[PDB]
């Protein structure tokens, strides 16, 4: 169950920055 | 839930995906 | 962040100090006198 | 000490028997000095390499090793996969884990290309990788909980194993409905989703006690007809007759027409006569009329306080359409024969909505409507409304109308009436792909009379719903670019938008080659073909394809068409949507705005979701008059039942709904979709609400091709009844036999209350004395001186439960009659009778 | 006493401040970024210090106290505090809160703490049980932000060992350890963990076996300054050691460059150390204003008789200071690069005489160089110009020492180049502060 969970604990962190960075390019266009 | 977080979160990558394409396509015509 | 890991291991003179001062050589009136001298003569 | 790594010394040595000391000694030490191994390698591959060393299987693992330690991965596998037994077998330490995680990560890569090339040509699968992925199959099976390895088993392609994992021990069926819950939704390959349900379905067959809900359910995604016609039948001559109605009665409230149509001719190859009344849906829309007009209840004094507000402006058409909605499938048309000397004062156009909005308001009449129409209005524009009307009350089960239909369309004016006659001919026979009714369909279109067009379009579109006729698509789009009278076009747009419904790959082409004609109308229509053809399935592809235009496109009716489509594509998942769009509704044109509201509304079918609502909250005061329009009906459409509890905007927004409309100086067009509004909040007397899903998560083909024509009422307002289609009654109806109603008294769990059902100068300071007279005024004066509520509702078989609610529905426990087909999912279900003496029966 | 009482107060801080790291902690988890973190860790090495038994002690008995074996590991390796007046309950988990096993990040905060604290107490076993079981704890745990906290514990549990003076038991264990993190594109771990592995590798002299893993391996370059700044330590001593003397200067000049302003005395210290000795045995004189320098003025005033030696060219007084000196330097481990230099004082004095001279008869070389005759110069002048130390020909016809013609470099391609590296690196400074502008989630 291991490689399992470790694989979605990594494209969780990719995730991650692409929602803060679609957050940023939301603030970018707003302007 | 090991495979339910799994889809779940890479269908949230994809999806995340278009709206950055689509924002990158915004900024670029606003800018004209 | 002190990097302990590497252990942190008279002359209050202020003036910044070049390399050729530390230079030992006799002072300069006694050079022109020799060179003055031996061209003199 | 070990810090040294002379040993590659040893492996350039010639004594075989020396290398494998060397060989040994390097993975008893390569999981620290992979360095210098690194640069052996070729000496370490060599020995792989040459087929006489004899321990080459032990070259690999440690050759492995030190490429694992290094990072190539790529190569890291390869050798990994060579060796065996001890290569990784061990599944005991973190290189083994690493090279696992590849090894399976490795294995879909390959299973995924191969199921997409199958005719031979399939590239080939190593043993061992299989070998490994298998053995980690059987790995994952014998360890622990199985609805993990399932995930797995699907992720990779590999039927057998899944198969194998739920018939395995499983513990229970239980995790069968998990792994057919992530089948339909997380699931994008149609043909694989093919393949999972046969495996679904052949484990239904199986079991002991088959269960037939969930089966005929998971037939109808795959498309199997026939198969559900044997079911049928075995089922009938078993005697379970009790499962059998169910399954039909749940099988009409999922189902297409064309699909009935076959499995009911199937069925006529006593009982059965009883399972083809209710599939055809005779009963269903008896039930829910029964439902609907006894369970009636429209706040006729909203309608009033906008009928004596209205302005005499175009917006006696948006009465005339707020009261369909009020009134949708109720038979209680009050209101229009109370009010009727105002009724009169529109005429022409609007006489033909009026007309219209009878026959919404008497939607699901049947038998009694052909009669109905002809009595209330039996004009061009009148006898072509009455003609529509007809249409309305028939939608989608026309049956007999049609013929009639057919006739009475060919015999008019070739005005007016027969653009009521094609879109009524085209509702009655919605989908029904008809031959007859199309070759007349097209005849209409090719006289070319432009009114005539904008409803023979749709009209041949609805017809060959989902059809994917090529002629129908080659003909309809043929006349696109060789048609002036850009009206046909309107509705030629949606009318080929239509004929793609629920493909979703199968043309892809029309979806391409529409996008690039010049003519912006067939442009719309290509966009809508992507709301159409790809409606719930949220294809990532296809949302990129599709805001792309709504951004950069310059025709701005296609934007809005770009931008409002999105919802059909995600309204299966409300939750994404609402970010999605949450900034194309700022756009500088607002036009874009615009397709913000009906993208949020279409998106969120009936939840309050109140982040798709926050969203309109400032769009409401956008300064364009037809952004702030949709903005309200994107809202009404969204809080479609639901009271100040359920979500805490919907009172805020009714009495500025009521603001908007009884407000002078707004333009008509806001005032217009305050109109629709009022509509919208309380369509069918609080007893129906708009959800494109179906109760068993399928797409509802007449819901979704409601809101899409629609949409539709920028171009054209007598459209706007189409939304009838998208009110579902949202209720349980408690049939236990065919057709006894027992009282049955059922309970929910309104926790803290009960909600649903909704509503029916200045004293001058003077200081100079005002005081002293107030305080020895008071002076003189003091001389003088649910825990047992509704959610035990006792309701008849026709309850009206909100889709949030039945969940909370308490189980008919406490009455003697209890359903066997499971009570928590709304719509018609059979009540388990209990011993005899049944009683309580409901006719009225 | 009044000093525990500050001192409390400062546990209570230290506790605030561990309780907004715990916080943090427990914000960065829920928080999805992992960077709040870093704030806590840097707080760490100045709430290291600052702490004595009571402080650990109400912190476990203010954290974790979920009954869990936690407190039974750390507190008997803890002296416990008495019945103190100011008994603050500092427990930021209350109930559930302690209920809820505490999270990776937090329990190796607090652990760590008490691993520091071990550090700070001595207590290198306590902490070994400790921090092994911590990472035999965090081994498993597999978490995103752990990574952090656990490179942090890792430096301090190879610091434990550092004070354990073993190092070949955490040579093994960081060696694998390492590539856990590398199979995780983990950023801060791999960068941490690498640096202690190399300090071990030149603690015993196995430059041979160091060369290689920098070889290999890739030093993260989105990596912490104070990172960066010990791998190029580092690879200057493994580059200088292995002759590649032109690059040693490059890397140890700008790891120099890196040190942390004004906190490390030490590091700067033996950086410059290297410095000197490495730019001596290519040639050029260092700088001055180095010598002079308050925190490194006595560290280098044994080097400084060295670099006065080199430019004097007196060999005889070069020996001198090796026979006096000359013994610190193995200490500071530089001993053999000056051994180099003895038999290399050549060079600089025909650097000296290419930088000044433009066509110097080789006779004329040996003159001002010392050199004993006219044709052992030849190699020596030769050398030095086929070594690129020089620029110059040696027009072997007549005997002279040609420099090379210099050139308008403004009309070459050499300014262009200049200003591209400039450019790009400007462009790229750009893009990473907008790139990461961290906009947070409108909220």
């Amino acid at each position: 169950r291991q490689y399992y969970l470790s694989k979605i604990e990594e494209l969780q962190l990719i995730v991650n920055d692409k929602s803060q960075n679609l957050r940023r390019l939301q603030a970018q266009r707003n302007e | 839930d090991l495979y339910s977080r799994y889809k779940k979160l890479q269908q949230e990558l994809e999806f995340l995906e278009v709206q950055e394409e689509y924002i990158k396509d915004e900024q670029k015509n606003l800018k004209k | 962040d002190e990097f302990e890991e590497f252990p942190a291991e008279e002359d209050a003179h202020v003036w910044e100090d070049n390399w050729d001062d530390d230079n030992v050589e006799d002072d300069f009136s006694n050079q022109l006198r020799a060179e003055l001298e031996k061209h003199g003569y | 000490i070990t810090s040294a790594a002379g040993i590659i010394s040893l492996l350039d040595e010639d004594e075989p028997q020396l290398k494998e000391f060397a060989l040994h000694k390097l993975n008893a030490v390569v999981n620290d000095f992979w360095a210098e191994i690194s640069e052996s390698v070729d000496k370490i591959e060599v020995l792989y390499e040459d087929e006489g060393f004899r321990s080459r299987q032990f070259a690999a693992l440690v050759a492995s090793k030190v490429f694992y330690h290094l990072g190539a991965f790529e190569e890291s596998l390869n050798y990994a996969l060579g060796a065996g037994d001890l290569f990784n077998v061990n599944d005991n330490s973190e290189y083994v884990e690493t090279i696992i995680a590849k090894c399976i990560d490795h294995y879909t890569k390959q299973c995924v290309e191969n199921a997409d090339l199958p005719e031979g040509e399939k590239k080939p699968i190593d043993q061992r990788l299989e070998g490994i992925v298998n053995k980690m199959f059987q790995r994952c099976l014998d360890d622990h909980k199985y609805k993990q390895a399932i995930g797995i088993a699907l992720e990779t392609r590999r039927l057998d194993v899944f198969e194998k994992t739920i018939l395995e021990s499983n513990d229970v069926p239980g995790m069968l409905a998990y792994s057919l819950k992530l089948c339909m939704s997380l699931m994008q390959n149609k043909q694989f989703r093919n393949k999972v349900l046969r495996v679904l379905v052949k484990i239904y067959m199986n079991l002991e006690k088959p269960d037939f809900i969930n089966v005929c359910q998971c037939l109808i995604f795959l498309d199997d007809p026939q198969a559900v016609s044997d079911i049928l039948e075995k089922l009938v001559k078993e005697d379970n007759l009790l499962m059998a109605y169910q399954i039909c009665f749940d099988l009409y409230e999922s189902a297409s027409q064309q699909f009935l149509s076959s499995v009911i001719q199937n069925l006529r190859t006593d009982q059965t006569l009883k399972m083809i009344k209710i599939l055809s849906g005779e009963m269903a829309i008896e039930l829910h009329l029964q439902f609907l007009i006894r369970n009636n209840n429209t706040d006729l004094m909203i309608l009033k306080n906008t009928k004596d507000a209205v302005r005499n402006s175009v917006c006696h058409t948006a009465t005339v359409i707020a009261n369909s909605f009020m009134h949708c499938g109720t038979t209680s048309d009050q209101f229009l024969r109370d009010n009727l000397e105002w009724l009169a004062r529109a005429t022409n156009w609007a006489k033909f909505t009026a007309t219209a909005s009878l026959g919404v308001i008497h939607k699901g009449h049947e038998k009694e409507a052909l009669q109905l129409m002809a009595t209330y209005l039996p004009s061009a524009y009148q006898e072509g409304g009455g003609l529509y009307a007809l249409g309305l009350i028939h939608a989608n089960h026309g049956g007999d109308i049609i013929d009639y239909l057919l006739n009475q369309l060919k015999n008019a004016s070739n005005d007016i009436v027969r653009h009521g006659g094609s879109l009524g001919l085209g509702l009655a026979a919605m989908g029904t792909a008809r031959q007859d009714v199309y070759d007349l369909l097209k005849t209409n279109l090719y006289q070319d009379d432009a009114v005539t067009g904008e409803a023979a379009g749709l009209a041949l579109g609805l017809v060959m719903l989902g059809s994917k006729n090529a002629q129908a698509i080659e003909d309809m789009v043929g006349y696109a670019q060789e048609t002036q009278h850009e009206k046909i076009l309107r509705g030629l747009a949606v009318g080929i938008a239509l004929v793609m419904y629920g493909r979703m790959e199968e043309a892809d082409a029309l979806i391409e080659s529409l996008c690039r004609d010049k003519d912006p109308i067939l442009r719309r229509s290509g966009m809508y073909t992507v709301a159409m053809a790809y409606c719930g399935s949220g294809n990532n592809k296809a949302i990129r394809r599709l805001l792309h235009v709504a951004v950069s496109d310059v025709n701005d009716d296609v934007r809005r068409a770009a931008v409002e489509s999105l919802g059909f594509i995600l309204f299966r998942t409300p939750e994404q949507c609402p970010s999605v769009v949450s900034l194309l509704s700022e756009s500088y044109n607002p036009h874009v705005r615009y397709g913000a509201a009906m993208a949020l509304g279409i998106c969120c079918a009936g939840t309050g979701n109140k982040e798709a609502i926050n969203l309109l909250e400032p769009m409401t005061n956008d300064p364009v008059n037809y952004v702030r329009q949709g903005a309200l009906i994107a809202s009404a459409l969204i809080m479609i039942q639901q009271t100040e509890i359920t979500c805490p905007k919907v009172n805020q927004f009714r009495q500025l709904y009521s603001k908007v409309i009884n407000d002078k100086h707004d333009d008509v067009m806001a005032k217009f979709g305050a109109i629709l509004a009022q509509g919208i909040l309380d369509a069918g007397g609080h007893n129906v609400t708009i959800s494109l899903q179906s109760r068993t998560g399928h797409t509802h083909m007449p819901s979704v091709v409601g809101v899409l024509v629609f949409t539709q009422f920028w171009f054209w307002f007598p459209l706007s009844h189409f939304l009838s289609l998208a009110y579902t009654p949202t209720c349980v109806i408690g049939l236990n036999k065919d057709l006894k109603m027992p009282k049955v008294q059922y309970k929910s769990n309104c926790k803290p209350s009960t909600f649903a059902y909704p509503a029916p100068k200045v004293s001058t300071a003077v200081l100079s004395i005002t005081a002293k007279a107030k305080k020895k005024e008071k002076e003189k004066e003091k001389k003088e001186e649910k825990e047992p509520e509704p959610n035990f509702q006792l309701l008849d078989n026709p309850a009206r439960v909100m889709p949030a609610q039945l969940k909370v529905l308490t189980m008919p426990e406490t009455c003697r009659y209890q359903p066997f087909k499971p009570l928590s999912i709304g719509g018609i279900i059979i009540l388990k009778d209990t011993s005899e003496d049944i009683e309580e029966l409901v006719e009225p | 006493a009044a000093a525990e009482h500050s001192q409390r107060e400062l546990d209570t801080v230290t506790l605030e401040d561990i309780k907004e790291h715990v916080k943090q902690l427990e914000k960065a988890v829920s928080g999805k970024e992992p960077r709040f973190v870093l704030r806590a860790l840097r707080m760490l090495p100045s709430t290291s210090r600052r702490l004595n038994h009571y402080v650990l002690y109400k912190a476990v008995q203010g954290f974790f106290t979920s009954n869990n074996a936690t407190r039974d590991f750390l507190l008997p390796f803890l002296e416990e505090p008495m019945d103190t007046e100011a008994d603050l309950q500092f427990r930021p988990r209350t109930g559930k809160a302690a209920s809820t096993p505490l999270l990776p990040e937090v329990e190796a905060y607090l652990q760590l703490l008490v691993v520091i604290f071990m550090m700070n107490s001595k207590r290198y076993k306590e902490a070994q049980k400790i921090s092994d079981d911590l990472m035999q704890k965090i081994s498993t745990q597999n978490r995103r932000a752990l990574d952090l906290v656990a490179a942090k514990c890792y430096y301090y549990h190879a610091r434990v060992y550092e004070f354990l003076d073993k190092l070949d038991v955490v040579r093994s264990f960081l060696h694998a350890r390492l590539r856990t993190a590398t199979l995780r594109h983990d950023a801060d771990g791999q960068a941490t963990l690498l640096n202690l592995l190399l300090r071990n590798y030149l603690h015993y002299s196995l430059y041979d076996q160091a060369e290689k893993l920098v070889s290999k391996s890739v030093f993260p370059e989105q990596a912490n300054n104070n990172e960066w700044a010990r791998y190029l330590y580092y690879t200057g001593r493994i580059k200088a050691i292995q002759l590649e003397y032109s690059e040693a200067r490059r890397t140890m000049t700008n790891a120099l460059r890196k040190a942390p302003q004004h906190t490390a005395v030490g590091f700067k210290q033996t950086v410059h150390k290297l410095l000197i000795v490495v730019e001596l045995l290519l040639g050029e004189i260092p700088d001055r204003l180095q010598f002079r320098q308050p925190s490194l003025k006595r560290s280098l005033m044994p080097y400084f008789l060295l670099t006065q030696a080199v430019r004097t060219g007196n060999l005889a007084k070069f020996n001198q200071v090796l026979d006096q000196f000359g013994e610190k330097f193995q200490a500071d481990g530089t001993y053999t690069l000056i051994i180099r230099l003895r038999h290399n004082v050549i060079k600089t004095g025909v650097r000296m005489i290419s930088l000044s001279y433009s066509r110097i008869s080789l006779a004329d070389i040996a003159q001002k160089l010392q050199l004993d005759s006219p044709e052992d110069a030849e190699f020596i002048v030769a050398k030095a110009i086929r070594d690129g130390v020089i620029e110059a020909s040696i027009n072997h016809e007549k005997g002279y020492v040609q420099s090379k013609e210099m050139i308008d470099i403004y009309s070459t391609r050499e300014p262009q180049l200049a200003f591209h590296q400039r450019i790009s690196f400007c462009l790229d400074i750009h893009n990473m502060s907008v790139k990461a502008m961290r906009f947070p989630p409108k909220s």
